[PDB]
RNA sequence: GCCCAUUCGGGUCUUGUAAUUGGAAUGAGUACAAUGUAAAUACCUUAACGAGGAACAAUUGGAGGGCAAGUCUGGUGCCAGC
């Protein structure tokens, strides 16, 4: 619905939006900009945990789902529809509690 | 990397038993029920009773 | 006017003893006189039966003025060694009461027999 | 120690056999060991050793029977 | 000096009570039957639907005053609820006012279920603890907070 | 003059679970009045 | 806690006071520092009303 | 088959308080159990309401309602005296899983407690005359009521003491 | 725990006549009426007064008396005043009506019915001690036949133990009890009704009450020392009910 | 209580006893140290 | 020292921490054997083994904290935030 009507979207890393925000663990620090291949265009995608934010490097084929805030945050930007849930074929969930390993 | 997880987490019969004995002696302090009765002689209600304090429900 | 007035007849006497042994079996039971005053004057007492051919019967007598006192239903069985027999034990027990508990599975049978001897009274 | 016991036993001479249910009951042991159950229904009644036969057996819940 | 904090009502758990058995009490209120004639639902034909158990009804003086006084309109709901079927209360207070005679009634005794449809009586109602509301929905009606609704 | 003080340390954390229950109602009571609003 | 690990939040104990100046001991850290000055502010407060 | 029925709302604090109450009233696992009795009683109850709302003396009334009591007496949750159609909708959740056999060994006696009831009822020492059941949750039937016993095959009945025991008796005896 | 030699304060409380013996743990203690023997075995204050007197003092056992419960749960106000004359439906023996003579005094009265016989006796034999008693051993369903020996009594006090609790104390109210007056009923639910529970035949007995024009105005539950008793307590209005 | 220990107040009957008079001391003794 | 209720109030050792610690009962397993079966597995049986951290190691979420001679941003000192 969201993006046709798939609730994911394979999709590829162009860069680290934000690495040089000093404040660590924010808002403009944990995104990327993902580009979507199922119609070919760029989106901003809010990556959890910057500790965990640094798998996801170039083209790892990223694998994106919505967002859905439960409330009002204290600095949260607003237009950031889109989390990462699973990278190059691993969850990210499962990477940040090093369960599994990032396959490249 | 996971957090220290409970013993009385493990069986959930557990944690239904474990939830409800502490609830049991959670409602002693918002009632005052009913635990046998006299149980030796009587040597006084022993907690002490208040005189200006009416625990009486009254009729509008 | 004889002195042991509520005499059970013959149908509630075998319903009020078998109660009796399935307490009996199940741990509720208090047998004998002084056991059952100190039980009555305990709190803890469902009923009271006496046996009303005892050969002094003011030895159980006594009980009247506990129970209907502290208002618990009491009644009199025409054999101390029938209801020895239902209390299971080899002495004839004159004076059996059942003890009250909400964690006992003859709790039905006891208000059944509660409720008949509270109307035959 | 066992017993044996049959019970439903209908006659059929249009193979000339006796078929039954059997009902072994051992208060301890295992199971009643077919061999030795087949030469002990041969026993019992007027047979072979050879010409007697047990088949369809499930121990019932619990052990015992 | 006589302070007054009335106990929880020794026949409540936290919020479970366990004093609603089965068959039970309602206390029926002036729009709920209102509500229930223009839904066209029934009174006690409705609750057994509702609620699975033998309700007996309850209306108190103080809303046979309010249906009564609610002039020519309601004759339907006076008639209705001149049921020979359900009881009748009795109250003594001053002021026929419908919500403060309810929730007092209620709040005193914790074994009614108070049968309401107006916003400022369920209001009340779900703000005390651990009694139960119905309300007129849809084509039947509905239960807030029974612990066993089926 | 130490249940005092225990009680008073108590009464801290219930003032600030009091904070965020009303910070929390507050926000979802002006999403509510404006909700209200959009059917306009 | 929402996405962080226990070896995330363990403790940071505080070092002590040197051995070099244990004669005039007990370094003294941050929180005892605003107990003194917030007392030094107040004494000084109602010294000038 | 899907026995157990999601209720109308399962986040809810009343409900919340209903399976703590319960729970730890009866010894139970999880709140399966306690929905899987609340469907049954409901379904029971529910089929109750139709033989109710209409008339009497139809046949179909007449020997369901005798069939629909008879089941109830059978399981237990009825007593003798009120065996008319009603009471039926009268029934409670309470006294319709009390019936099973945890709490009816501890109403029986010989556990001490729930827990240890069910237990040592999955440890299969408790037979209902000949059959051992290591199941808790029988909804044991009024007639087989009294035949509650330690099995023969059991150290706390009669039979060869358990393991531990014997162990113990070995290197307490070197 | 409160042996007996230990020293204890009389300190007095709201409802005149009862004292709070505070020593180490408290007691409930009213002041007795004949002095120097005990009525159904509880122990006994003794303070000494200055020619020296000595006066002595019961204690008030709440899990054998009814009222006693509901005066340590606290109730706004009873009406048993050291002055009135108390009417007490269920007088079982003297263990609860020697507490409700020596509340009243010297002064009142107090009017105890009773139905059995044998505790009949005892009441009796107990009424000979004090005098501000009047034993009848009539039953409390019949309120002509003893309407001949007692008058316009200014409180009742209800323990009967059958369902008809409300027609016994209206019967006994209309016919006895003045106008303004109070009536202080005990109900055991499961007494009266075994079927339904216990809020339910509260509800259901206190709207019989206001059926029969008793206004209640206090329902206590006495929950630590008895289970699911309640104490009921009313004015009889007569006139002007709302 | 025994009549060689019926005080003449309930002072003197809480000296009379040991638990008493071992947890006050040692109570009393922490809370000077604790002052201190 | 515990627990509960917009706050001052209420109620309770009949409340928590300690391998101080004791023996009893087990099936997950493991396994003679028999059972089932076309043969074999599984279950049903069952001798002998099989428990203290019963480590014979139950997870998935969620709500909060608190800590430095540490790091960073802002300013109306000693603060506020991330
Ligand atoms: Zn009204």
């Amino acid at each position: 619905s969201p993006f046709g009507g798939s609730s994911h979207a394979k999709g590829i890393v162009l860069e680290k939006l934000g690495i040089e925000s000093k404040q660590p663990n924010s808002a403009i620090r944990k995104c990327v900009r993902v580009q979507l291949i199922k119609n070919g265009k760029k989106v901003t995608a809010f990556v959890p945990n910057d500790g965990c934010l640094n798998f996801v490097d170039e083209n790892d084929e990223v694998l994106l789902a919505g967002f859905g805030r439960k409330g009002k945050a204290k600095g949260d930007i607003p237009g950031v529809r889109f989390k990462v849930v699973k990278v190059s074929g691993v969850s990210l969930l499962a990477l940040w509690k090093e369960k599994k390993e990032k396959p490249r | 990397l996971t957090p220290k997880r409970n013993k009385d987490n493990r069986n959930s019969r557990v944690k239904k038993r474990k939830k409800y004995q502490k609830a049991q002696k959670k409602l002693k302090s918002v009632r005052a029920v009913y635990s046998g009765g006299q149980s030796g002689v009587y040597e006084g209600e022993k907690t002490g009773i208040k005189k200006g304090l009416t625990r009486s429900v009254k009729f509008k | 006017n004889p002195k042991a007035f509520p005499l059970a007849d013959a149908a509630l006497t075998q319903q009020i003893l078998d109660v009796v042994q399935q307490a009996a079996n199940l741990r509720q039971l208090k047998k004998g006189a002084n056991e059952a005053t100190k039980t009555l004057n305990r709190g803890i007492s469902e009923f009271i039966i006496m046996a009303a051919d005892c050969e002094p019967i003011e030895i159980l007598l006594h009980l009247p003025l506990l129970c209907e006192d502290k208002n618990v239903p009491y009644v009199f069985v025409p054999s101390r060694v029938a209801l020895g027999r239902a209390c299971g034990v080899s002495r004839p027990v004159i004076a059996a009461s059942i003890t009250t508990n909400d964690a006992s599975a003859i709790k039905t049978q006891i208000y059944a027999v509660k409720d008949k001897i509270e109307t035959l009274l | 120690a066992v017993t044996i016991r049959t019970r439903k036993v209908i006659s059929n001479p249009l193979l000339a056999r006796k078929q039954f249910v059997v009902d072994v009951l051992h208060p301890n042991r295992a199971n009643v060991s077919k061999d030795e159950l087949r030469e002990k229904l041969a026993e019992v009644y007027k047979a072979e050793k050879d010409a007697v036969s047990v088949f369809g057996f499930r121990t019932q819940f619990g052990g015992g029977k | 000096l006589t302070r007054n904090i009335p106990q929880v009502s020794s026949a409540l758990f936290f919020q479970y009570n366990q004093a609603i058995k089965p068959p039970y009490q309602v206390l029926i209120d002036t729009n709920f039957i209102n509500f229930s004639i223009q839904k066209k639902v029934d009174i006690v034909r409705g609750m057994m639907d509702c609620l699975l158990a033998k309700c007996n009804p309850l209306i108190t003086d103080c809303v046979m005053a309010e249906l009564e006084k609610l002039g020519p309109k309601y004759r339907i709901a006076l008639k209705l609820a001149r049921d020979p079927r359900i009881k009748r209360l009795s109250c003594s207070h001053k002021g026929t006012y419908a919500n403060d005679c309810l929730v007092h009634r209620v709040l005193q005794h914790k074994c009614y279920i108070v049968a309401t449809n107006d916003a400022g009586l369920k209001q009340r109602i779900r703000k005390i603890p651990g009694i139960p509301l119905m309300s007129v929905g849809g084509h039947a009606y509905v239960i807030e907070k029974l612990p066993d609704v089926f | 003059s130490k249940r005092k003080e225990q009680k008073a340390s108590q009464r801290k954390e219930r003032l600030k679970k009091l904070a965020k229950m009303e910070e929390e109602k507050s926000q979802r009571d002006k999403e509510k009045k404006k909700e209200y609003f959009a059917q306009n | 806690a929402k996405l962080v690990h226990d070896v995330q939040k363990k403790q940071h104990r505080e070092r002590s006071q040197l051995t070099s100046r244990s004669r005039y001991g007990f370094l003294e850290k941050h929180k005892d520092y605003v107990k003194r000055a917030q007392d030094f502010h107040r004494k000084q407060s109602t010294l000038k009303v | 088959s899907k026995t157990y029925s999601t209720p109308k709302r399962p986040y809810e604090s009343s409900r919340l308080d209903a399976e703590l109450k319960l729970a730890g009233e009866f010894g139970l696992k999880n709140k399966k159990e306690i929905y899987r009795i609340s469907f049954q009683l409901s379904k029971i109850r529910r089929a109750a309401r139709d033989l109710l709302t209409r008339d009497e003396k139809d046949p179909k009334r007449l020997f369901e309602g005798n069939a629909l009591i008879r089941r109830l007496v059978r399981v237990g949750v009825l007593s003798e005296d009120k065996k008319k159609l009603d009471y039926v909708l009268a029934l409670k959740v309470e006294d319709f899983l009390e019936r099973r056999l945890q709490t009816q060994v501890y109403k029986l006696g010989l556990a001490k407690s729930v827990h240890h009831a069910r237990v040592l009822i999955t440890q299969r020492h408790i037979a209902v005359g000949k059959q051992i059941v290591n199941i808790p949750s029988f909804m044991v039937r009024l007639d087989s009521e009294k035949h509650i016993d330690f099995a023969p095959t059991s150290p706390f009945g009669g039979a060869r003491p358990g393991r531990v025991a014997r162990r113990n008796a070995a290197r307490k005896a070197e | 725990g409160a042996r007996g030699g230990a020293k204890v304060v009389i300190e007095p409380h709201r409802h005149a006549g009862v004292y709070i013996a505070r020593g180490k743990e408290d007691l409930l203690v009213t002041k007795n009426m004949a002095p120097g023997e005990s009525v159904y075995g509880e122990k006994r204050i003794s303070v000494e007064e200055p020619p020296p007197t000595k006066v002595e003092y019961r204690v008030w056992n709440p899990f054998r008396s009814k009222l006693a419960a509901g005066i340590m749960g606290g109730l706004d106000e009873l009406f048993i005043a050291p002055g009135k004359k108390v009417l007490y439906l269920g007088a079982a023996s003297g263990t609860s009506v020697s507490h409700v003579s020596d509340v009243v005094g010297p002064e009142g009265v107090v009017y105890a019915v009773e139905f059995s016989h044998r505790p009949g006796r005892e009441l009796i034999s107990m009424a000979k001690k004090r005098p501000n008693i009047i034993p009848i051993i009539e039953d409390a369903r019949h309120p002509q036949k003893y309407r001949m020996l007692i008058g316009m009594v200014d409180c009742v006090f209800a323990d009967v133990a059958q369902p008809d609790q409300a027609r016994i104390i209206a019967l006994n109210s209309h016919m006895f009890l003045k106008d303004q007056g109070g009536v202080v009923i005990s109900i055991k639910a499961n007494c009266i009704d075994s079927t339904v529970d216990a809020e339910t035949v509260f509800a259901r007995e206190v709207q019989k009450l206001r059926e029969e024009r008793i206004k209640p105005l206090e329902q206590l539950t006495l929950e630590p020392y008895e289970r699911d008793h309640c104490i009921v307590v009313g004015r009889y209005m007569r006139s002007g009910l709302k | 209580m025994n009549r060689k220990e019926r005080k003449s107040t309930i002072l003197e009957t809480l000296m009379g006893d040991e638990a008493s008079n071992k947890y006050f001391k040692r109570k009393y003794n922490e809370i000077q140290e604790k002052s201190t």
